[PDB]
């Protein structure tokens, strides 16, 4: 029901736990990603990323870019 | 007779067509001849105020 | 009436099969899509399960006009009447 | 008149050649025309596709013989776009030093480019002016001359013949049969190699003898299926009622507008794999 | 004459069977794109509506023309009146 | 009568027949759609395979239309009373 | 004369109705690929428009030259005129 | 009875000919797809193996149903009865 | 003589029917990479413009030998003389 | 006896010519993504490759049915002894 | 003579008419990955040129042979000959 | 006699080109595959040619069945013994 | 003789214009992968063309079966003799 | 007669005007061009000679 999400950058960390759904606008189109779901490395668009955590919270954090593993 | 009808339909219809042509399809080819002229005339101009 | 009974027995089987060839081929690549698309964001599964019904409708306007046509010319008979 | 009559003359060429007794005279009708055997002659082809390579060649010495070298006129900015474009379109596909292969494509460009354009000119005009010039009222005459199968494969069979020559001429008598033999199929021993020559053999020829048949029916079949469509739009307005002498109208205006499209395309498509056909005779590509 | 009214029937059925056949499979192969698209790129869906039902013309323009015919030999046979 | 019947062996052949050609066709193009998804989100399988009999009920509605009309002209004939 | 004016009538239902099975899967290939386009670059979509508009031309070429002959068929026949 | 006969031969060919050219081509598409997932992920192939058995149900489902009628039409017949 | 004239009209009718087919399904595959390869990068679309035109002499080439000996058949009939 | 006969020769032809298309595209698409997976997975060839031969056994199972009514109606016609 | 001129007709029908089919289906697969090949290393369209008419060769043999035995059976005729 | 004869002579054709049909296709399916997994790992290809090779085993199989039944039916024919 | 010469004449068509599209269909998929695989690795053409050549064995395999039986049987007729 | 013999008519008249354009028309336009291109380079050379 839950994955370890880890949003870092060359500086710090950004966020660190556990999550139910994770949305990300990928280079090719968004992405829903839950429990799971296969290996995937993707290229990320500036944008906010939105994150659902057991139960309801929804964390909405901008980021100007990266990549998803 | 029917012959006779035949030499006008095809006359107004090719009038309509060489319209269309020579006022929409034509121009667009007299701008793209005359602009390879002046970019001609300007590099050789250009070459000309090397020479003094 | 032997000749023009015969072929209108063909006439509904054409017209209800390649039907049904073409709405199952059809909605096999729409829904195929479909599939795909839940997968790849489960959260857009309500809008895109209202947009395929909206092409459903497309896809199966012309075979329904054929069933149509092949239940008229099974019950009644426009060409019997022809000669 | 009817109009299968109306179609049918539009389908007959002027044929000259030996009638029952001698060797000088026209034919007056089709049946005419199939009678006479192997050597022939269409007096309307060859009076079209000659003149109009005169007057392209004409057209084109008067912007050759007082090039500027400087800045350029109106006639010789046109013919200097015509030889860049051509020049360019070699230069991307033939890597040698060959003379013959850029005029050659200059020629075949803008001369099949004529003899498809008169097209667009209306379909009874040319063979009543030519009638009425003559003194007949069933004179056959055809305008277009890539709507002969004949003209098309002579322009063809040509091209095959500098295909065969170049082949010979760069790659030796021993290479051109060797291309024709130990190609595509080229076995690493002498024992299969030699259960692999009738098959190269098939396929090579076959592939030969198509790039003529093909180059002539692709331009014949887009040329008289245009005519075609031409004769039987004129037929809307035999029929003398309005409302079809005015879906015709429109309908001769559309299929011209799409028309030239194909005129121009098909030039392009023969010049191209000239260059391409040609090309390929000068290296083993393998 | 039942002849030249048999074929007719089985003309019918090949006119409105082979527009049924391809509109199907045509409509998935489009249908299918869109639903993609949809799924990728959420906001931009009313957009992509609009671009497909001006494909969706050029698909239909021609099948149109042959379920027109169709019914035009089953209720008014242009053949029967040529002996 | 010979012709007719024997000409309703062939309908109920082409009825049947086009029908489990597409059917066959259309579920290999749905169900390889369903295992590409199933193997890319395995915790969304149980709203796939819920997904995927929606559109098999899409997919084959035409072909059951086919089998109904081709039993009813194994065991009826409406073309035997000439109608 | 009955034999003649039959078989030009199936003759219709193949120029107009292979043309049509043609025109609507060739316009959902080309269509489906235009939209993919639209998504993942909306700013070309004018530009890619107009290309599509230029395709659409040779796709239907060979479609409305048979549509045409299969009109002059119906309304005209030149192999009555053969006997 | 010998037309009849000779039709219902045909008829059996037409059933179980295009049943084998359907499901020969599904199982080619259904077949692909599990062996991408299996080669991408091989711990899943025991999910995997049993989602395409259920989908290898609803394929063969229809084309069954014709090789059952095309036994049936071939040890017994039930148009030779109708003369 | 009638069955000559009645099958040249459906050799025209498939000679043409099966070009109308083929140039429309073989443009609308060609037709999509030429959208894709322009959405890709919009920098090389007067390149590419020029190599699809190329392409489209080798793709209809052989439909437009049948579309003349068609055209041919219907107001010349090299078949008639042959008895 | 002779169009028994004669027609019993067709459906031969039809039972093993359509199974023959169906297994040859079949077997092209199965046998393509295994070739896809080796080269992917060089490591997974022993396991997709017993994979493979589960799928062909489906594929093959209809086509199998075609053969074997094809050859007994060719050394033991079930239908000359019904007229 | 009739039957064997007129069947000459449709011979030669399908001999051009599949050829045509098959050529703009396959020069429209072959294209579509010559201009993709030409998007992803515009540097090497001279050398995607040179081998994609190698591949045209290939492409068009069968139905090059087709094209010269039609017109073959089209101004001469070997099965006149046999009465 | 003549009806048997002539009809087997369309069995022949059927039985070889469906089975050339399928076989043609098939290999351009499989072959393209070789192809792709070739470029990527250079250095299997010893192994890929070994494993194509088994699968163009079950490819051809019932089309080699077919043409061995085609050159039965060519020389001493098993169907006019039967009349 | 004229039922046997004549169904002779539509089977050679068969037997080459079904080898016509299935070669250029499967040329046009080989073919298409070969250029995709020159266009990623320009340093391994001339190897994966010699792989390419293979498999062009291999495709056109029993095409070629089937058009040395064509001729076989315009110039010769292992039909006429056996009536 | 009547088909043929058009087919070596036609290729005698091609031949003949493909030597004609490759001696008298494509040489004088194609110098022009060469001309220019030395006109434009010497320009370029002449200014960089000069600055240094
Ligand atoms: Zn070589």
């Amino acid at each position: 029901i839950t994955v370890h999400c880890d949003i870092v950058s060359a500086e710090a960390e950004i966020f660190s736990g556990l999550v139910e759904m994770v949305i990300a606008h990928g280079a090719l189109g968004d992405l829903g990603i839950a429990p799971g779901h296969a290996p995937l490395i993707t290229d990320l668009k500036p944008g906010p990323i939105r994150l659902v955590k057991q139960g309801g919270e929804q964390e909405v954090y901008y980021i100007s870019g990266g990549f998803l593993e | 007779m029917n012959i006779n009808a035949t030499l006008i339909g095809q006359s107004v219809a090719f009038f309509i067509f060489v319209l269309f042509c020579m006022k929409f399809v034509w121009p667009p080819v007299i701008a793209a001849l005359q602009e390879r002229q002046k970019k001609i005339a300007d590099g050789l101009d250009a070459a000309n105020r090397a020479a003094r | 009436m032997e000749t023009v009974v015969g072929l209108t027995a063909i006439a509904v089987a054409l017209l209800i099969g390649l039907g049904a060839l073409g709405t199952a081929i059809g909605f096999g690549l729409l829904g195929g899509k479909f599939l795909e698309g839940a997968a790849r964001q489960p959260e857009m599964v309500p809008m895109l399960q209202v947009k395929m019904f909206i092409v459903a409708g497309l896809l199966d306007a012309v075979t329904m006009i054929g069933v149509g046509i092949a239940l008229f010319f099974t019950f009644a008979n426009p060409f019997v009447g022809q000669i | 008149e009817t109009a299968s009559g109306y179609i049918q003359h539009h389908l007959q060429n002027l044929t000259f050649g030996r009638l029952p007794n001698g060797d000088w005279g026209f034919a007056h009708t089709a049946e005419q025309a199939k009678e006479m055997g192997f050597w022939a002659f269409h007096v309307d082809t060859l009076g079209w596709s000659v003149l109009l390579g005169v007057v392209f060649l004409f057209i084109f010495r008067l912007a050759a013989k007082k090039a500027t070298s400087g800045q350029p006129g109106g006639l010789q900015n046109f013919v200097e776009v015509m030889v860049e474009f051509v020049d360019t379109s070699v230069k991307d596909t033939f890597h040698g030093r060959n003379p013959l292969i850029a005029p050659l494509a200059l020629t075949v460009f803008v001369w099949i480019f004529l003899l498809n354009l008169i097209d667009l000119v209306p379909v009874d005009y040319l063979p009543m002016l030519a009638a009425k010039i003559t003194g007949d009222e069933h004179l056959f005459f055809r305008a277009v001359a890539t709507t002969d199968p004949n003209a098309t494969l002579g322009l063809s069979i040509s091209v095959f013949a500098l295909i065969v020559f170049y082949s010979i001429k760069v790659k030796g008598i021993g290479g051109f049969l060797g291309e024709l033999t130990l190609h595509p199929f080229s076995s690493k021993n002498i024992v299969v190699q030699i259960l692999l020559i009738p098959v190269n053999f098939l396929l090579e020829f076959v592939t030969l003898i198509a790039k003529p048949v093909s180059l002539a029916l692709r331009l014949f079949g887009n040329m008289y299926a245009g005519e075609l469509i031409f004769i039987l739009i004129a037929v809307m307005f035999g029929s003398g009622m309005f409302l079809l002498s005015a879906l015709g109208v429109a309908l001769n205006w559309a299929w011209a507008v799409f028309h030239i499209l194909i005129i121009t395309l098909q030039a392009f498509i023969f010049m191209m794999l000239t260059i391409v056909y040609l090309s390929m005779a000068h290296e083993d590509n393998h």
